[PDB]
RNA sequence: GGGAA
RNA sequence: UUGUCAGGUGGGGAGUU
């Protein structure tokens, strides 16, 4: 069938015929029937489509600025010198800079390759903001890779304290070393140990625990369409339970009676139900000494508390969500929780 | 993992010396910080004493980085064979040289500063001194060999050549 | 020549990009052209060095009858110098801006009499430096191209009433 | 001989060493700072002398022909670490060694021969060195206090952090590092409230600067 | 050879 | 603080092939 035509079918079943939506959205999209449907149901019908036409449009660029290493302003200074065209992020993050045009290349840059700023996503920025690591802090970091968020909280801890970060792939642990050399973090140490592992298996009572669990890549469309058609039911659950299990090793691994506290901020880069507010629910219910607290972003969707007969606690709502469709950004869902004893 | 032994040490000793000189004073001992060196595989790291008390929880097979690395220790045991101690090198460089922006870029791909390329300079540099390159915006951008000296250098042809990259700024995403 | 071989090298698309830079360098006009309009761009060199040298985020328009390619954060109008059309276009552009540096390249092919050469380039300055009066902000700035000729005499009698330095 | 008996005349022996000291053969300039450097066990006056004739006798023209190093650093820390007890004991000048006296005028003598080291500052070293020398500044006359924070006014180097948060602050430490921070955003605000009601515009011309 | 740049 | 248990690391040391 005509794209056109299928395009117009879908408009007019949203206007006014479920399936014949969903078969319109997989034709012309080419998501699974299965993705298609789950994603329906999270969102109406109208933020469905909504969703599906910001998931083609490609994300911009965004590039976070090493505070340890240089200013903004000067940062934004040596971008205009260069001919690329750099704006804020907003005003939630300060260092974030929006690349519109560029006349050179990002990447290879004498600002880039001296660690001046990492291209990185701007929804990776918040899962940083969130945890707000304090400097002469111990922060374990469940997923090193690609090293990001990382670097991003041995600026705002200004090289202090101590950041164990680990990478499960040995290939994706090598880069992550390669960019933290190249930001110049002084503090950081970099295992390949299993997450599960690590708060029994390596060390125990981290101030601080930052969770980047990965996920079904449902936020991550544009960026990877292949997990459009490569999502299965049996690939949704082993990561909710890989992620539950994640979770639960961080709690155990977190120190309660740290002086700096006991948080910890546990990201997802899918907007999945089941994969953010179930493996929440979750963890609350394994660990009564855990307790949502608010994130502190001024901005993202708060976290649903009854999804179809899901019902999730009323603490659930202080989960931020963010959405390609509604935030202009990667979709992510981040959590924080405290742990008392 | 696995600590220092005596002949190691002076062996990189010097090696640092003709770069920072007798500056590694301020880097072996810090009581602010007992930040002392560290040896896993023959990658030396430089890093602080929590970060080897973490360290010793993990495998040295596991462990595959911490801190700062210094170089590997090849088998005539020599380093710069990783540039991740330019920030430290540019700090306590004894000497330094600027290359403008005609500069940067050959030596930003690994070719030795062009005499024409050379912006300034310390005024007292010796033939074959380990010198740390700099840009015009005051930043490290790696490691050279200098053959020349200001005393000759004041008067060359540009399409002579100065100073030898050894290592670059662009390695690190290169 | 040399300076061809340093265009390839440095990928200027021709000498007269060359030309453009070392003017900028001596007088410093395209550093403080918020607003350049580039006439006879073809093939780009002017409109390169104009976008290198201004401060990014600048008003560039290279108009050229020749096609001209694109080049970031700068219209390329392919159509006459001096058309009506044209000059709309650059007014729609211009808005509350005002030109402050017009760059201009008017090269008569050659094959004829010298002085229908010179005076066909003198001619085409002439009619290209009407647009400019009529685009051009009080202390704008204006860099042609000329061929000498004994009306050169004349053009630069022109220029002096018309700017206030030459 | 006179250094030997550590009497009161110390200060016109380096006096005369310094005025002399280009006199002498090379191989004893370099043993002549070794003399100056073991009398670290009117103590703060007399370690100024010492790292200010130190500072007098590398200034000699040529040293960079003749490469006798002797690293002058550790009269450098002494500096740096002798300007916190300066501060802390009282001064007058009454009314009516180097080359001079009243002890705050080799202070900023050694710090405008420092300044008029080719290039041998303003690498991030200076403005760790001017903190404290602002730390330092919390008394003193005006005049003096004005001075010091000239000559960070007439520097030709553009940082503009050193009297607020800076880099780290090693050597000696003993202060905020704030290590890897980069921010153009704290003395200035209380010296405004003092005596003297002078220092309040000064510390505006100074923010306002 | 002159005049003008 | 001081002791107890469990875990990690461990060609550092000791012992087996």
């Amino acid at each position: 069938q005509d794209l056109s035509q299928i395009q117009l079918r879908i408009q007019e079943i949203v206007r006014v015929y479920v399936d014949q939506l969903l078969n319109d959205i997989c034709a012309y999209y080419g998501y699974s029937r299965f993705l298609a449907e789950k994603l329906f149901e999270l969102f109406s019908v109208s933020e469905a489509v909504e969703f599906f036409e910001a998931n083609e449009m490609p994300r911009p660029v965004t590039i976070r600025t090493n505070t340890l290493k240089t200013q903004r302003r000067e940062l934004a200074q040596a971008l205009i010198n260069r001919g690329v065209n750099l704006e804020p992020i907003g005003k939630w993050s300060k260092v974030g800079l929006q690349v519109f045009e560029s006349q050179v290349p990002i990447g290879a840059t004498p600002e880039y390759l001296a660690g001046h700023y990492i291209l990185q996503a701007a929804s990776s920025f918040l899962p940083v903001m969130a945890l707000a690591p304090q400097p002469n802090e111990r922060i374990l970091d469940m997923s090193s890779a690609p090293g990001g968020k990382v670097t991003y909280v041995a600026a705002l801890q200004k090289n202090t304290g101590i950041i164990f970060a680990n990478d499960s792939n040995k290939a994706r642990t090598k880069a992550l070393s390669a960019n933290i050399h190249r930001l110049g973090v002084r503090n950081a140490i970099v295992c390949n140990y299993d997450g599960r592992k690590f708060p029994n298996e390596v060390i125990g009572g981290f101030d601080r625990v930052l969770l980047d669990a990965p996920c079904s890549g449902t936020g991550v469309i544009y960026k990877d369409q292949s997990v459009k058609t490569n999502k299965s039911e049996r690939d949704f659950d082993t990561l909710s339970h890989l992620q539950r299990q994640l979770l639960l090793s961080a709690i155990d691994s977190v120190n309660a009676d740290s002086k700096t506290g006991g948080f910890i901020v546990y990201s997802t880069c899918s907007i999945t139900v089941d994969e953010d507010e179930a493996v929440i629910q979750y963890a609350l219910k394994k660990r009564p000494n855990v307790k949502l607290v608010s994130t502190g972003l001024e901005f993202g969707r708060e976290g649903f508390t009854r999804f179809r007969e899901k019902r999730f606690h009323p603490s659930l709502k202080l989960t931020r969500r963010y959405y390609p469709h509604v935030h202009n950004i990667d979709g992510f869902f981040v959590a924080k929780l405290k742990k008392i004893s | 993992m696995r600590p220092l032994t005596h002949e190691e040490t002076k062996t990189f000793f010097e090696k640092l010396a003709q770069y920072i000189g007798k500056n590694i004073t301020h880097l072996i001992d810090r009581p602010d910080d007992p930040h002392c060196f560290r040896l896993q595989k023959d990658r030396v790291y430089y890093v602080s004493e929590r970060a080897m008390k973490m360290a010793t929880s993990v495998a040295r097979q596991n462990l595959m980085s911490l801190g700062i690395c210094f170089g590997k220790f090849t088998k005539t045991n020599k380093f710069r064979l990783h540039i991740t101690a330019l920030d430290y090198i540019a700090q306590y460089a004894r000497y330094k040289i600027w290359v403008k922006s005609n500069g940067e870029m050959p030596f930003l791909y690994g070719n030795h500063v062009l005499k024409a390329h050379v912006g300034r300079i310390t005024d007292d540099t010796p033939q074959h001194q380990g010198v740390v390159i700099y840009s015009m915006n005051d930043t490290p951008l790696g490691f050279g060999v200098t053959a020349r000296s200001t005393l000759e250098l004041r008067r060359l042809e540009p399409t002579a050549i100065v100073a030898f990259h050894q290592a670059d700024v662009g390695e690190y995403l290169r | 020549d040399k300076w061809y071989k340093l265009a390839k090298e440095q990928g200027y698309r021709s000498r007269a990009a060359f030309k453009l830079v070392q003017l900028n360098q001596k007088y410093s006009f395209l550093e403080k052209a918020k607003v350049i309009i580039d006439l006879c761009a073809a093939p780009g060199g002017w409109l390169q060095v104009a976008s290198k040298t201004c401060k990014p985020g600048s008003l560039i328009v290279g108009v050229d009858l020749a096609p001209i390619k694109p080049i970031p954060n700068c219209h390329t109008f392919v159509e006459d110098i001096t058309s009506d059309k044209c000059r709309s276009q650059l007014r729609g552009y211009l808005k509350t801006w005002k030109a402050d540096v017009v760059l201009h390249d008017g090269a008569p092919n050659v094959g004829s009499a010298w002085l229908q050469d010179a005076y066909g380039q003198a001619q085409l300055v002439l009619m290209s430096m009407k647009l400019a009066c009529e685009f051009l902000v009080a202390g704008g700035t204006f860099v042609t191209k000329v061929f000498r000729s004994r009306d050169y005499n004349n053009l630069l009698w022109v220029f002096k009433q018309l700017f206030n330095k030459v | 001989k006179t250094l030997q008996l550590k009497g009161k005349l110390i200060g016109n022996a380096l006096e005369g060493v310094a005025r002399l000291s280009h006199l002498l053969n090379i191989e004893f300039l370099g043993d002549l700072l070794q003399v100056l450097r073991e009398l670290v066990m009117q103590a703060t006056r007399e370690a100024l002398l010492t790292v200010s004739t130190a500072f007098e006798i590398a200034s000699a023209q040529g040293v960079g022909k003749l490469n006798l190093d002797l690293d002058l650093g550790l009269f450098v820390q002494r500096l740096y670490k002798i300007i916190f007890p300066f501060s802390l004991n009282p001064d007058a000048d009454l009314n009516k060694v180097v080359n001079a006296t009243t002890e705050m005028e080799m202070l900023l003598k050694c710090f405008q021969v420092f300044f008029f080291k080719s290039k041998n500052i303003s690498s991030s070293r200076l403005s760790s060195f001017s903190k404290r020398l602002a730390i330092a500044s919390m008394q003193l006359p005006e005049h003096s206090a004005s001075a010091d924070l000239a000559l960070l006014k007439k520097l030709l180097s553009r940082y503009s952090k050193l009297s607020r948060l800076l880099t780290s602050e090693e050597q000696i430490g003993d202060g905020i590092y704030n290590p890897f921070i980069e921010d153009p955003d704290y003395e200035p605000f209380l010296l405004k409230n003092h005596y003297s009601p002078a220092v309040s515009q000064s510390a505006k011309e100074l923010l306002k600067s």
